């Protein structure tokens, strides 16, 4: 509950939407031709990255 | 192909020079390891005893193991005896036959947790990653029929199902059980279980530096009173004319 | 009369320590000689203590080691001082060879030969107490040394099968292991003994590089006092990484057992061998890569006669310290690249930085001491 | 190899005083910065560069190995 | 220790053969029982 709220709050900075953009831009690229071996595990990594940075300065505040 | 995730760096209240831990979050530790795992991990190198001053009292302590009857060897007129656990006994393994512990997990065995924070390229704070890290496949990644999706794992296929949600136990002083209160837990005991001397060493520390903050400008001095003859002399050369 | 002259232990104490002529001039980095008579002594004491605990048994090896971090009394402070004091020794002893090639040292013939053997002996030490752990860096450092052991033409083969008692890894083949590793240290000893007894024919040599008998002073009380300060000033940095930082320096990986059947992410050894084993794997050969990581210590034993200036030290020599410190500044990249995984940034850097290692001390420094002499006429 | 034994040396002369006769620090931080400026100066263009060589190669080196991956 | 003072191999395994012991655990079992392997010391007689 703590964290879904930290989550949710730093999902919206010039970081993390920036990484949301192409992530989705890739996304609906994939599934279109079902004879493919691309991933897009890559991109998930470049937007958790930038946001679990932002999430471990403020989360352990609201805990214990 | 697909590649590294290294886990941020968390502020516990024990990363400082000379900061310890707190030895309440390892008592809330213990429970949701005797709770939640030891149903599929050891903790082969840990005993009773070794909690006693840590976080509960030696009777509290005896209190626990109680709960446990274990196996114990043959005895005259008998074959297997069971009796309740002492205080020198190690904490119970949990799949009991070994290795071939692989069929509850679709061969994979659980490791053991002792050393388990001391073993890995980035400590707690691996272990907080993971447990808080489980989510969804992305656009088209494989999966077998037992197996989870988890960035901060090496090959992101993790046999093992996410153990901890939301209200998985009960904490026997009020604190509210959810899901980033637990796995906060269970990486300050796993801490203490890696590194039980953890406090006693940063201790020790403290009375050696101000020891030596006598000692050493000190010998500095003896050092600087000899050396003053040889530092201040002077030299003529009066050859005949 | 005078006791100190007369008695026949007070003399040789008295010749050897307190009335010895020493120069005046010398430097702090002629601190570093008992500073590795310290580190040796410690060594001895704290590995006399683990031997009282520990089990050479495959089955028991890892297990005895955890117990005495647990259940012995001071166990855990013992073993880390063990592991940290002999990264302590090999910093130091890096510092003094560094030391003596500078300022020319290796004049002393006799000194410098004693000396390249007594680094042999300490190198392999340390490799055989990594071994006696037995977690995941001791299985894979092993067979990686002793399947390069079986590249030796016609005795190879037969020297492998020697050391694990006769077979693969069982309960009889770590006895060997343990029982070089506690007698190599005492004879370490003896040859720094001797070491020091060629060493008192001529005396010390100096920063300048000249002789100086028209300025000597007494050992006592000048280098007395200036030694047990430097000691101290070396037992305060051991502590900050025993208590401050106890794993530091090492592998995580080391903390899980040995497993032929798991696999390790990784192959990393120490940080004092990682420049040998960069070496290694930058010849695609396995005769001549042992070839090569035994000619990178024993090309110091041609120093002697690779000299070809005029002056003996680098003080007055501008041209041959820029090629000193490029030879250091070579040895930091092959330790960096011999942590690194095998790929195609880090395979080119490797090879020209083994080549580079030979071509200075072979070829441009030889060169570069006769046009300097050429210079000044000479 | 003692001391009366060592050399032949004629017309020169040392004069030197008692260290119960002296100060422990005459000049300490006002001729020790300028003194350790003077030697800083003489050593800085023969043992810096080739560790500037190491940086260039440190940086490029990890920075071909991260765009090895992921395009 | 009895092959080559008394007797052969084959006729040290089959007395060995000639009674069963009492082995360790396993999965999917007991501490089960077995003849005698050649690696066995002489049976001992009183339990404690
Ligand atoms: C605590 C004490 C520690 C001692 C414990 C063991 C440690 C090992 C050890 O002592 O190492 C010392 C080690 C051998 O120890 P050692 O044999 O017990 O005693 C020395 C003997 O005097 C050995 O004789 P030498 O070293 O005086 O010989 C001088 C030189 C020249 O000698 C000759 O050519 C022969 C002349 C007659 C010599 C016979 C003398 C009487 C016997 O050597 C040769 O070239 C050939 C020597 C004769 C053949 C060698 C095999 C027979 C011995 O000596 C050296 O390391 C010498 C270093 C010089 C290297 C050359 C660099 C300059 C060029
Ligand atoms: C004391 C000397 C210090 C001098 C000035 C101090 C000012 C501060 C800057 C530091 C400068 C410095 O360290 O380098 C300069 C300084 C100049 O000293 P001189 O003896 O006066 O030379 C005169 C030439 N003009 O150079 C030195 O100190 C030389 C140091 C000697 C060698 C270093 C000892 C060990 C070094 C590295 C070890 C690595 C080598 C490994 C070998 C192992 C074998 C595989
Ligand atoms: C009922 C099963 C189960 C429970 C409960 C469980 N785990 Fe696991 N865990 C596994 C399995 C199976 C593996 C081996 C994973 C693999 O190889 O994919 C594993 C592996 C791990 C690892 C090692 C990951 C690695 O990199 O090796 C850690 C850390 C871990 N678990 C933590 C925990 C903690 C903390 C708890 C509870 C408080 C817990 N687990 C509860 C099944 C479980
Ligand atoms: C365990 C190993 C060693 C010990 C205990 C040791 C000890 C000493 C001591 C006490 C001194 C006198 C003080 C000093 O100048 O620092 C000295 C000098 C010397 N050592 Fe070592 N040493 C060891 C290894 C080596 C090695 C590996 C080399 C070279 C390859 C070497 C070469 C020399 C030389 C040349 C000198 C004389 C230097 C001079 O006076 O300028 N030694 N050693
Ligand atoms: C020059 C001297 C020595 C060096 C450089 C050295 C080095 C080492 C090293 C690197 C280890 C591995 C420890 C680890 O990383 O966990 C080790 C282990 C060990 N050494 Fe030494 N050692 C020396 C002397 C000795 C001596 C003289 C003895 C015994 C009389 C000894 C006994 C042991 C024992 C018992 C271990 C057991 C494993 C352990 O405790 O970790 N050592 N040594
Ligand atoms: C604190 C302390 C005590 C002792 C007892 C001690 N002993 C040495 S070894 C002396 C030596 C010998 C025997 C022979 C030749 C040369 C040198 N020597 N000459 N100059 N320097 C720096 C040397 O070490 S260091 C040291 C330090
Ligand atoms: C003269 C000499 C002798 C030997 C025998 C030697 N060996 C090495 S590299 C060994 C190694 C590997 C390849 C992999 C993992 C760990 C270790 N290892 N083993 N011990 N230690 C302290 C380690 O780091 S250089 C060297 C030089």
């Amino acid at each position: 509950d703590p964290l879904t709220t930290v989550r949710e709050q730093c999902e919206q900075i010039e970081k993390c939407i920036k990484a949301r953009e192409r992530l989705e831009l890739c996304d609906q690229r994939v599934s279109s031709r079902s004879q493919t071996e691309e991933d897009c595990t890559e991109e998930l990594f470049d937007f958790l990255h930038a946001r679990d940075h932002c999430v471990a300065h403020k989360l352990f505040n609201s805990l214990k | 192909t697909d590649l590294e995730l290294h886990a941020p760096s968390y502020p516990w209240s024990h990363r400082g020079l000379l900061s310890s831990l707190d030895h309440t979050s390892i008592r809330r530790g213990f429970q949701v390891y005797k709770q939640v795992c030891s149903s599929c991990h050891s903790m082969d190198y840990v005993a009773y005893r070794h909690l006693v001053g840590v976080c509960y009292t030696e009777e509290e302590a005896k209190a626990l193991a109680e709960e446990v009857e274990v196996q114990d060897g043959p005895n005259e007129d008998g074959e297997m005896f069971m009796r309740p656990g002492k205080l020198s006994d190690y904490f119970p393994k949990p799949y009991p036959n070994p290795e071939a512990a692989r069929a509850a997990n679709n061969g994979a065995l659980p490791p053991d947790l002792s050393y388990i924070v001391r073993a890995r390229h980035g400590g707690e704070d691996y272990v907080f990653s993971l447990l808080t890290g489980y989510c969804e496949p992305p656009t088209g990644v494989s999966l077998r029929e037992g197996l989870y999706f988890n960035p901060y794992f090496p090959g992101q296929a993790i046999a093992m199902a996410p153990p901890i949600y939301n209200e998985v136990l009960e904490f026997d002083d009020g604190t509210p059980a959810t899901m980033s209160q637990v796995a906060k837990d269970v990486c300050t005991f796993l801490r203490w279980a890696s590194e039980p001397e953890h406090d006693h060493r940063k201790r020790m520390g403290l009375k050696m530096l101000m020891m030596m903050g006598l000692l050493l400008p000190l010998v500095y001095a003896m050092k600087r009173h000899k050396w003053s003859v040889l530092k201040s002399r002077k030299l003529a050369y009066r050859p005949p004319k | 009369t005078n006791i100190r002259k007369s008695h026949p232990l007070m003399k040789i104490i008295n010749n050897a320590f307190i009335d010895l002529p020493a120069p005046s001039n010398i430097s702090s980095w002629w601190n570093f000689g008992s500073l590795l008579g310290i580190c040796l002594i410690l060594q001895i004491l704290t590995g006399l203590f683990l031997a009282m605990h520990y089990t050479s048994d495959t089955t028991t090896a890892f297990s005895s080691v955890t117990h005495i971090c647990r259940d012995v009394n001071y166990g855990w402070v013992i073993r880390y001082l063990h592991a940290n004091g002999a990264s302590m020794f090999f910093i130091c002893l890096f510092i003094h060879v560094g030391r003596g090639l500078y300022y020319g040292s290796y004049m002393f013939l006799e000194t410098w030969n004693i000396g390249v053997v007594l680094l042999f002996t300490v190198m392999a030490t340390a490799f055989m107490g990594y071994v006696l752990p037995w977690g995941q860096m001791s299985f894979w450092g092993a067979t990686v040394i002793t399947n390069l052991l079986s590249a030796i033409p016609y005795i190879g083969t037969d020297l492998v099968e020697w050391i694990w008692g006769g077979f693969s890894v069982d309960k009889a083949t770590l006895t060997r292991f343990f029982a070089f590793h506690f007698i190599l240290p005492f004879i370490i000893t003896a040859l720094a003994a001797v070491h020091l007894l060629f060493l008192h024919e001529t005396g010390s040599n100096n920063p300048t590089g000249i002789s100086s008998d028209m300025d000597k002073i007494p050992f006592h009380p000048y280098y007395t006092i200036k030694d047990i300060l430097g000691a101290l000033f070396m037992m305060l940095i051991l502590l900050i990484l025993v208590l401050f930082s106890p794993d530091l320096l090492g592998d995580p990986d080391n903390y899980t057992p040995a497993n032929p059947l798991n696999t390790p992410p990784h192959i990393k050894p120490e940080w004092y061998f990682l420049f040998a084993y960069a070496i290694l794997r930058s010849i695609p050969n396995k005769l001549g890569g042992v070839l090569a990581l035994v000619a990178s210590i024993l090309i110091l034993i041609l120093m002697p006669m690779l000299h070809t200036s005029k002056q003996r030290s680098m003080m007055f020599r501008p041209l041959s310290q820029c090629l000193f410190w490029m030879l250091v500044a070579d040895l930091i990249t092959l330790t960096w690249i011999g942590g690194q995984p095998v790929e195609h940034p880090f395979i080119i850097i490797g090879q020209l930085a083994s080549i580079l290692y030979f071509l200075i001390i072979l070829v441009l420094m030889p060169i570069t001491s006769i046009i300097e002499n050429n210079l000044l006429k000479w | 190899r003692e001391f009366g034994h060592l050399t032949r040396m004629r017309h020169v002369i040392t004069y030197s005083l008692s260290p119960f006769e002296q100060r422990a620090f005459p000049h300490y931080f006002t001729k020790g910065i300028p003194n350790v400026l003077r030697r800083t100066r003489a050593c800085i263009l023969r043992v810096a560069p080739p560790f500037v060589v190491f940086y260039l190669v440190y940086t490029w080196g990890t920075q071909e190995f991260e765009k090895s991956k992921r395009k």
